[PDB]
């Protein structure tokens, strides 16, 4: 039986996201996740954007950690799940993208800072940021 | 469009 995990959702939350006071550029790394029968994977968010451009911003980046061969292509989408368990703010990749070993790809510009603020009550259920990325691995 | 990457 010749199979593959050809797509995966991998929910992240951050608790005291509030808490969180890294500067613009710094980073939040989740632990690695694996995709199955071989990829490894981890997300990395920046809570007050990667650089200037982003100033007002989070940034949020899928990294591909490993692979077996030279390089994964895949289509990937981000969203914060609210205070209901819905989705929303979902932005997804048009097209696959080229992954290697080490390199990641996302949103230097994902959602205003300001905004998930003025939202906390819905965005920040008890100070808690979580959010969703469902990938699609087209080839391996 | 619009999809960047931090690493490269």
């Amino acid at each position: 039986g010749s199979g593959k995990v050809v797509k995966f959702s991998y929910m992240w939350t951050i608790n005291n996201f509030s808490f969180c006071r890294e500067e613009m550029g710094e980073v939040i790394k989740s632990s690695t996740f694996s995709s199955g029968a071989k990829l490894k994977w981890c997300l990395r968010v920046n809570p007050k954007g990667l650089d200037e451009e982003s100033k007002d911003y989070l940034s949020l980046y899928l990294l591909l950690v490993s692979c077996p061969k030279s390089e994964v292509r895949a289509k990937f989408k981000f969203s914060i799940l609210n205070a209901k368990g819905e989705e929303t703010k979902a932005m997804e990749s048009q097209r696959a993208y080229r992954f290697v070993q080490g390199k990641d790809w996302g949103f230097k510009k994902f959602i205003r800072r300001d905004f998930l603020l003025d939202e906390a009550n819905g965005l920040l259920p008890d100070d808690k940021l979580t959010l969703f990325c469902e990938v699609s691995v087209v080839q391996d | 469009p619009d999809v960047s990457s931090s690493t490269h």
